């Protein structure tokens, strides 16, 4: 059945979950209650959205996803949301106090109470799949919950499912986006735990959102809301070719094989065109060579860095909507003839492509306009080197005097946990510079 | 060939299998290293209030010893 | 979900500890009879965090009203949101301390503290998830500082893994002519640089210089100083007990604040502050960072800050905001640690205090706060040189060592401020 699960941990995790699972019913045709009027396969069936909703005997689509939070107040508000009975209780975990931005409380103290009842709630979802085929994690990097009780949940999936498939999709933090101090030192202890339990990861730098909803959308002061509607329009057209049928698009091992070339290096950077306002659409459309050009553009990486000053090793192409294999090949082919994107020389093949013909959807509210073409590129660059120096500098800063260090001892952890995740990072950075190194 | 064939999966196993016990094994000691750490950052926190006791204690016996006139 | 649970020691404990029910209350909505009548539902959505709620729609302060003379007792019971407090929670002493901080630390606060342990046992036992306590009392008087920090600590003990938050007042000259008031307040913070995970400084000659200089008040009374604290607790307590994009708690704060876990002093600070005789978000920002609106009669400017927190109030452009905090951080780049990324943190909220249509409450971890404690040292040294009225300490059971280990720890913490005063990124 190729099935996957969703996993969406702490605040931003479960928030970012909200947009993806209310963008997949309007994508689908369901209705808030899980009806789906469309779908007379009653209780079951091998669809292509089975692979990410459940059906019940009752005509009920359940998305097969699990929310998981140290503190209740942002579930609750699921809970008594408008998709509240779209979900199953058993599905939306709480706890009663959050991780308190510290790591250590996410992994060790507060986690450890949750952890246990979490894989259950996993492994019941996994008993009602006949061929899982991975996870899908959202959370972010600076919260204790995202970057401490992640972490936990990796590494205890790793376990319990072996080298079964797991992606991320992480939030870099951002002085911008309601960050905190201690952020950095939550980015790197996860990244570090996570970086042998993780197939490829999804950074999205909250700076770089910020920015493309400030400027291409001129949202004047961008909210949590207006941030996760364009992430999910990231995250929509990566499962798409999983939720929909058609015979040229990529599923995840297709997607994973063509685009991480070594185990660690699993960062691709997205990119997402076009995210334009309906005042600008008006009387205006962008053709399949335009907004293939745009995923190349600096500007619009969902990661800030400069790929014009580093080297590409693997590009996946997906593109979704009115569009046609003679545009794509045409565009790809202009691509390759611009001596300003240089691959690496050990990549002489480095361009993964799918077309899902189901047209983009825009939540009723969601400041992006409805366009008819869309591209989702996702690139292995070493350009995304940059984000891990600018937070890997953060973190010495502040480690060189051991600022906030004590919070975390407090919960158990060692100083030495904080240098050998620091080396770990040092490492990640040598092999990004060794894998742009041309070849002898 | 098909004693090749049939190495190659064997070995695929290996390769999850040792994945799961470096996993298992990692995850096991940061928990009981953990575990012991906040033991000991709780065990001297037991020796603070035994000592704050204590000194509370030999002051309120220093009055006593004070008031005998 | 997230309940504090409030205490208060002390004649100026209670008294602050009063007007602060009588101001946030005003902002919730709760009459002194303990009735919401209130218009918005924000009002409500966080009332848990500081009220218990009882049959028929009332709310009862979640405070334990505390000190060795009962006749305070009496004057809560008679002020204007007196009847609101839980009359089990009122537990009081029968001699007074005399301004004695070993009676309030050791011998006659030690004979009353396990009593109030029960009614903090009682009110912790009735919450979903204890988030933390909050002390409000002064550091020169006996009670509220020798049996407040007593308190702290045997909370500490009972509840190791919660917050400890103080609302703290020094002595000084200007207000208050009392002559051991050095060393209570020394042996008071002796205690709490090692119980305390934060502390508010509310420096009573900070207090007095803005009701003189700046409102214009050739005779303060307790009452105007305490109309300050009352604004500053308001306010730093505003994220507590109003939801928005923030949702943080007690722990959340002191993660963020304290780098060093005995750096845990903050310096308050309050805008606008202007005479009844006489406003846009850059004036909000710029006053807000002045020496003259702190709380802590400290110069920022002669020290740097380790970190800050800024809470904007009233309905106003938030962008305006955020581009102010940017130029008030860059034009002061100096007196912020360049070792600590991204250490001025900003949360806005919608509901202004009353009389005011934009608040600006300040919260700062500065080393420039070691102007104050050498101000007391100064005067603790000045006494302690010739022992005068040592023997008050004696008499109860003290050691005059313990009063160098709190002299010398106090002159320990200074250093430690001054050492990361002097630290380079490089
Ligand atoms: N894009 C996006 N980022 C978010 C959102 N919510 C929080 N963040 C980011 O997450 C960081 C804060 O961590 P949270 O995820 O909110 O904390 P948590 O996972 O709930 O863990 P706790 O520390 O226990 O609260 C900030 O740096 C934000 O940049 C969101 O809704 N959308
Ligand atoms: N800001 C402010 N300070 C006060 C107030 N009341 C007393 N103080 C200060 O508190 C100090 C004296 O401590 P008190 O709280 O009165 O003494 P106590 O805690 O009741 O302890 P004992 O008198 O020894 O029983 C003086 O330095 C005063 O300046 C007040 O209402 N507001
Ligand atoms: C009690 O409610 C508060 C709680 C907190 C903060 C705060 O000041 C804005 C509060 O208002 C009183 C806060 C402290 C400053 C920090 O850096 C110094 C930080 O990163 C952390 C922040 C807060 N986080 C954010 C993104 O603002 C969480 C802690
Ligand atoms: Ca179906
Ligand atoms: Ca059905
Ligand atoms: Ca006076
Ligand atoms: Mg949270
Ligand atoms: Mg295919
Ligand atoms: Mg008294």
């Amino acid at each position: 059945m190729r099935e996957c699960i969703s996993i969406h941990v702490g605040q931003a995790g479960v928030q970012i979950g909200n947009a993806c699972w209310e963008l997949y019913c309007l994508e689908h045709g369901i209705q808030p209650d899980g009806q789906m009027p469309s779908d007379k396969t009653i209780g079951g069936g091998d669809d292509s959205f089975n692979t990410f909703f459940s059906e019940t005997g009752a005509g009920k689509h359940v998305p097969r996803a699990v929310f998981v939070d140290l503190e209740p107040t942002v579930i609750d508000e699921v809970r008594t949301g408008t998709y509240r009975q779209l979900f199953h209780p058993e599905q939306l975990i709480t706890g009663k106090e959050d991780a308190a931005n510290n790591y250590a409380r996410g992994h060790y103290t507060i986690g450890k109470e949750i952890i246990d009842l979490v894989l259950d709630r996993i492994r019941k979802l996994a008993d009602q799949c006949t061929g899982l085929q991975g996870f899908l994690v959202f959370h972010s990097f600076g919260g204790g919950t995202g970057s401490g009780f992640t972490s936990l949940l990796m590494e205890r999936l790793s376990v319990d499912y072996g080298k079964k498939s797991k992606l991320e999709f992480s939030i870099y933090p951002a002085p911008q986006v309601s960050t905190a101090v201690v952020e950095p030192y939550n980015s790197i202890l996860t990244t570090h735990t996570t970086l042998e339990h993780s197939d490829c990861a999804f950074m999205v730098d909250n700076e770089a959102i910020y920015d493309i909803c400030r400027r291409n959308l001129d949202i004047e002061r961008p909210t949590y809301t207006n941030l996760n509607r364009l992430i999910s329009q990231i995250v929509s057209s990566i499962t798409a070719s999983l939720r929909f049928d058609g015979a040229l698009n990529v599923d995840l091992t297709e997607f994973q094989t063509n685009l991480v070339p070594y185990p660690r290096i699993h960062f691709p950077l997205a990119t997402y065109a076009p995210v334009i306002s309906a005042e600008k659409a008006y009387h205006e459309q962008l053709s399949v060579a335009e907004i293939t050009n745009a995923c190349f553009e600096p500007a619009n990486q969902m990661v800030k860095c400069d790929p014009r000053h580093g080297k590409y090793m693997a590009c996946c192409l997906l593109y979704r909507g009115d569009v046609v294999p003679k545009d794509v090949n045409a565009a790809i082919a202009t691509i390759k003839t611009k001596r300003s994107i240089q691959f690496v020389d050990w990549c002489p093949t480095g361009f993964k492509v799918g077309i899902n013909y189901q047209p983009p959807t825009v939540v009723p509210g969601g400041d992006l306009a409805k366009v008819q073409r869309a591209v989702c590129m996702l690139s292995n660059t070493t350009a995304i080197a940059e984000a891990w120096a600018r937070l890997d500098h953060k973190f010495d800063l502040m480690y060189a005097k051991r600022a906030f260090v004590h919070w975390y001892v407090g919960e158990g952890m060692e100083e030495g946990e904080f240098s050998e995740a620091r080396e770990d990072m040092a490492a990640l950075e040598k092999d990004y510079e060794e894998v742009g190194v041309d070849s002898v | 060939k098909r004693e090749h064939e049939r190495e190659v999966i064997q070995k695929a196993i290996e390769e999850n299998n040792n994945f799961i016990k470096m996993a298992k094994e990692k995850l096991a000691q940061k928990m009981e290293s953990n575990k012991e750490n906040r033991e000991a950052h709780l065990a001297a926190m037991l020796e603070r209030l035994q000592e704050k006791d204590k000194h509370a204690e030999e002051v309120r016996k220093n009055k006593e010893l004070k008031e005998e006139a | 979900m997230r309940e504090i649970v409030h205490i208060q020691a002390g004649q100026c404990g209670n008294q602050i500890g009063a007007k602060f029910w009588e101001v946030i209350s005003d902002e919730h909505g709760i009459d002194p009879t303990g009735s919401y009548h209130g218009d918005s539902d924000l009002q409500l959505e966080r009332i848990n965090v500081y009220y218990n709620e009882a049959t028929g729609n009332k709310y009862v302060p979640r405070a334990i009203l505390v000190d060795l003379e009962p006749g305070t007792m009496d004057s809560v019971r008679s002020g204007p949101f007196g009847q609101i407090f839980r009359p089990d929670n009122f537990v009081f002493g029968q001699s007074g301390a005399g301004n004695n901080w070993a009676k309030g630390h050791y011998t006659e606060g030690a004979e009353l503290v396990d009593s109030v342990l029960d009614v903090v046992r009682k009110e912790s036992e009735s919450c979903d998830c204890l988030q933390g306590f909050q002390l409000t009392h002064s550091l020169g008087g006996g009670t509220g500082s020798g049996m407040g920090t007593l308190l702290i600590s045997k909370i500490r003990e009972e509840y190791p893994d919660r917050i400890m938050n103080t609302f703290s007042v020094m002595p000084s000259p200007k207000v208050s002519d009392t002559v051991v008031e050095p060393y209570n307040a020394t042996l008071s913070v002796h205690q709490l640089v090692e119980n305390t995970d934060e502390t508010y400084c509310i420096d009573n000659e900070a207090l007095y210089d803005i009701c003189f200089r700046t409102l214009k008040l050739t005779t303060p009374t307790y009452g105007d100083l305490n109309h300050l604290v009352s604004a500053t607790m308001s306010g730093v307590t505003t994220c507590l007990r109003f939801p928005g994009q923030l949702n943080a708690d007690l722990r959340k704060l002191a993660v963020n604040m304290v780098p060093f876990p005995r750096l845990h002093f903050f310096m308050p600070g309050f805008a606008p502050l202007t005479s009844r005789g006489s406003l846009t978000v850059p004036e909000l920002t710029q006053q807000m960072f002045d020496s003259k609106n702190m709380m802590a009669a400290c110069d920022p400017r002669h020290g740097r800050y380790l970190t800050v927190a800024a809470i904007f109030r009233g309905r106003m452009s938030m962008k305006e905001v955020d581009e102010q905090m940017l130029n008030v951080q860059n034009k002061n780049s100096s007196y912020f640690v360049e070792w600590i990324p991204n250490n001025v943190k900003t949360a806005v909220c919608d509901i202004p205090p009353r009389g005011l249509k934009m608040s600006a409450t300040f919260i700062g971890n500065s080393t420039a706060i070691q102007e104050l404690f050498k101000r007391i040292s100064e005067q603790f040294t000045a006494m302690f040189r010739r022992k005068a009225f040592l023997h008050w300490y004696t008499g109860e059971g003290m050691d005059e060592m313990e009063f160098t280990e709190a002299e010398s720890n106090m002159n320990d913490l200074v250093s430690e401020y001054q050492q990361y005063q002097d630290a380079t990124a490089d």
